[PDB]
RNA sequence: GAUGGGGAAGCUCCGUUUCAAAGGCCUGAUUUUAUGCAGGCCACCAUCGAAAGGGAAUCCGGUUAAGAUUCCGGAACCUGG
RNA sequence: GCUUGUGACGGCCCGUGAAAAUCCACAGGAAGGAAUAGUUUUCAUGCCAGGUCGUACUGAUAACCGCAGCAGGUCUCCAAG
RNA sequence: UUUACUUAUUCAAUGAAGCGGAGCUGGAAUUCAUUUUCCACGUUCUAGCAUUCAAGGUCCCAUUCGGGGCUGAUCCGGGUU
């Protein structure tokens, strides 16, 4: 014990070499990671327009869940799944000569872009997922019209590659539902009233405002100065 | 300087082979003088802020 | 929480070390070895036979 | 603003030609006076120009252990 | 013609700077927190002499604050400085001769020498031998300092920009005639190739624009305009007087 | 004078550390046991450019038709292991 | 005395008269360590190895260039009475 | 014409190191009812020294010659300035 003995550094400003501190706020990032951060920064300073902007309202939380627990009660056949269903109803064919016989009607989601934008304006989908994060977004920024003029429920939602585990597939950007079975249809007419208590209802007033004109940091508490000096 | 043994290279003292002596006894004399006019500092910056407490 | 935010002690940003494989062909380079370039016999050739 | 540029190149060439005109009268009165004066002034003022041209460790303490 | 003499020194192949026995280049240190902040004290060790320069240079090291190092700067002597003394530099230096002062530090009347134009840029202004900027006024709010350059012109700088304190050693260079064309060739051997000249008089049409004709002359005013195009820029540029400054040949 | 970049219809031009994720030492730990990470480093950016500049270490005697500070005889030194 | 090497000085400059490889030393105190021993190959002795290319002769009133065995041209060291 | 905004475009530097806001602790202040305010926020007689995740102070440890945390070194925003 008495053989050591406290001696405090003087870190001062120029006493003693400094320590090492985390300076992560100051890393030459690499410019991939410099272009990603700048889009994004710059795609949230410009004024963005109301069919553009109507995406980032997404659906909340514990709908989000509702959701996804009655689209995955109909999820779609696997690959072996198929492939025994083909070799069970071949050896069934073969003695008693019947098609679309021992196979039942099929349940499942539809998820391709051509095929959902076909089953609306034929009005056969009962509800439709948008996925908020599709690249070429021109792909997608049609549909929230086009559900609203053929009548049916839509909800913009957060993930590609949700809606593409749901398919099996690694993203998907679309997900319908057409028709449930028997016992889903109180849970999907609760589930599109609160789906259209939040999207459809709002549409006229949503595709008028503009929104996105956010400061950064520095220019918001400058702002801040300057106007409690107003 | 490789090929000779480390009696040729050095002289028996602090700084050996690097300074004069002359020069190191000046580095310890300056060494003592300026850490104890450090003391006196502190002794006098206690008696200012000490006569500046009452 | 958020995720995970590392402490960088160094502004610099150096390339990360991955795992690099060693080679394994599906065919051979040569598929028959040469044989000994320089032997004794290509070394030496002759005695030379003068005065000197 | 389109004054501004015209008046401001003005003033610093009015400013640069009266530094020019200083500097100019002060080197000229420098080399003659200087030039015109013979062996003797010249010795004489080379000559003038050669001419005229609390023990602190108190605070401390002894016989510290 | 031909390419002329003036407009050939522009592609640089034998007009370029003579710099061999040259130290380093001379400038400030590289701002930073402790110059922001405080301040942060080097020793100069030599004082040496640059080839191609009239004034002096100093070599005055400094510690890293980051890494246990030393650092060591090339500054411009000022004229007083000598082995063995202390610089100190930053917000917070005192007024001395040789220490390094940003210029919203100093009050009405310094006299300073090798001050940044911008804050940041290590030194441009009042370099060569004897030469000064003198503080002329302040501007508490806008966070302006006006300045008076050797030139005898009135410039604003912002009051970030840093300078050392005091006038440059060597002064009273030009005040030794040079007497012997073997003294200026030796001087602008050390610096580029510039000397000697011909007269463009003594030339032919196809050298220079005054060239020929019998009884060497220039033909027409020797006055040229702003917008000629560069083979015709021969004589006094773009004079907005001649004469003598005097007015009287002898004071 | 390449590369990374940027010009030019193009042959090619600029530039030499640049507005680039630009590369090594070893301690590891030692025992699928051999060497993946090592846990600390890493500021410099290729390369070419002097038989008069810089530079590890050799002398004497003899010997041939013609070779020698290189061969033979004797006596040294330097680098690496 | 002559030629040459070297030392300590002195004069001159608005001229103050290269760089890098490379080698050594110092500060530091990591780490290992003496008792049957660790450090030393910076003390002495002993052992092994040192690859590639050039190397003859002229260097000029005949070996180089001027159409030539051309009174021309073409860098340097030694230096007896 | 004048004046604002910052994300386009433009300029400069760096080892992309300490930026912006809010604090603590003093001081002036000086309360017109209080912190609406503002300065300060470890180094200046001397050609020394300053480097091993830092000593100390608390906690867990797997306590083996030890191994990990906080604090020492105020929080928040990831806009390098
Ligand atoms: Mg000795
Ligand atoms: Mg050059
Ligand atoms: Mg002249
Ligand atoms: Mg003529
Ligand atoms: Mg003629
Ligand atoms: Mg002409
Ligand atoms: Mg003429
Ligand atoms: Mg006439
Ligand atoms: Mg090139
Ligand atoms: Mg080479
Ligand atoms: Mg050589
Ligand atoms: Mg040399
Ligand atoms: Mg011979
Ligand atoms: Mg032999
Ligand atoms: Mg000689
Ligand atoms: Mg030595
Ligand atoms: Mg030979
Ligand atoms: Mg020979
Ligand atoms: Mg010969
Ligand atoms: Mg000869
Ligand atoms: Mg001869
Ligand atoms: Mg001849
Ligand atoms: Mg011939
Ligand atoms: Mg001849």
């Amino acid at each position: 014990n008495p053989l050591t003995h406290s001696t405090p550094k003087n870190f001062g400003i120029g006493q003693a070499v400094q320590p090492k501190r985390n300076l992560s706020r100051y890393v030459k990032w690499p410019e991939y990671v410099r272009v990603q951060r700048q889009k994004k920064i710059l795609s949230i300073r410009l004024k963005v327009p109301p069919t553009i902007a109507q995406f980032q309202y997404t659906l909340d939380r514990n709908t989000a869940a509702e959701t996804f627990k009655l689209f995955n009660k109909y999820r779609p056949e696997t690959a072996a799944e198929k492939k025994e269903r083909l070799t069970k109803e071949a050896a069934a064919v073969a003695e008693g000569k019947s098609k679309q016989d021992a196979s039942p009607k099929p349940y499942a989601v539809k998820y391709g872009l051509n095929h959902v934008v076909a089953l609306i304006e034929n009005k056969k989908a009962k509800l439709v997922l948008i996925a908020n994060d599709v690249d070429p977004i021109e792909l997608v920024v049609f549909l929230p019209a086009l559900c609203k003029k053929m009548g049916v429920p839509y909800a913009i939602v957060k993930g590609k590659a949700r809606l593409g585990t749901l398919v099996n597939q690694k993203t998907s950007a679309v997900a319908a539902l057409t028709e449930v079975r028997a016992e889903d249809e109180a849970a999907l007419a609760k589930l599109v009233s609160t789906i259209d208590a939040n999207f459809a209802d709002k549409y006229d007033e949503v595709k008028k405002h503009w929104g996105g004109g956010i400061l950064g940091n520095k220019a918001q508490a400058k702002m801040d100065k300057r106007a409690k000096n107003s | 300087y490789a090929t000779v043994s480390k009696t040729h290279k050095t002289v028996s003292r602090a700084y050996g082979g690097s300074r004069c002596a002359n020069c190191v006894k000046e580095r310890i004399i300056r060494a003592f003088l300026i850490e104890e006019q450090k003391i006196v500092k502190k002794v006098v910056k206690e008696q200012t802020e000490a006569a500046k407490k009452s | 929480g958020k995720k995970a935010l590392k402490v960088r002690t160094s502004a610099t940003f150096r390339l990360p070390k991955t795992l690099k494989l060693a080679r394994a062909p599906k065919y051979a380079s040569k598929a028959v070895p040469h044989y000994n370039r320089l032997d004794s016999y290509k070394v030496i050739e002759q005695p030379i036979t003068s005065e000197t | 603003s389109m004054d501004r540029d015209r008046l401001v190149k003005a003033l610093n060439f009015t400013n640069r030609l009266d530094g020019k005109i200083a500097k100019s009268i002060s080197r000229a009165k420098y080399i003659q006076n200087t030039r015109k004066a013979g062996w003797d002034s010249t010795n004489e003022t080379i000559k003038k120009e050669l001419a005229f041209l609390t023990n602190r460790f108190g605070v401390l303490p002894d016989d510290v252990e | 013609g031909r390419v002329i003499r003036n407009q050939r020194k522009g592609a640089g192949s034998i007009f370029t700077s003579h710099t061999r026995l040259r130290q380093g280049a001379a400038k400030l240190r590289t701002l930073d927190y402790a110059e922001r902040h405080g301040y942060i004290r080097g020793i100069v060790k030599q004082i040496v002499h640059d080839s191609g320069r009239g004034a002096p240079l100093a070599k005055v090291v400094f510690r890293d604050p980051y890494k246990y190092r030393l650092r060591e700067e090339i500054f411009i002597a000022n004229e007083g400085v000598h082995t063995g003394q202390f610089i100190y530099a930053g917000k917070k230096a005192s007024l001395n001769v040789g220490n390094v002062l940003p210029l919203g530090s100093v009050p009405e009347g310094t006299i300073v020498s090798n001050v940044e134009e911008k804050p940041g840029d290590r030194g441009a202004l009042a370099r060569a031998s004897g030469n000064y900027v003198i503080i002329i006024g302040h501007n508490p709010d806008e966070n302006k300092t006006r300045v008076r350059l050797p030139s005898g012109a009135k410039k604003v700088i912002s009051s970030d920009a840093r300078g050392v304190i005091g006038v440059i050693a060597g002064g009273g260079r030009v005040d030794k005639p040079l007497l012997k064309a073997g003294r200026a060739f030796h001087k602008y051997r050390l610096k580029r190739n510039s000397w000697p000249k011909t007269r463009g008089v003594a030339m032919n049409p196809v050298d220079h624009p005054h060239g020929g004709g019998n009884h060497q002359h220039i033909g027409k005013a020797s006055t040229i305009s702003r917008g000629a195009v560069s083979g015709q820029k021969a004589g006094l540029i773009a004079a907005r007087r001649t004469g003598l400054l005097r007015g009287s040949q002898k004071t």
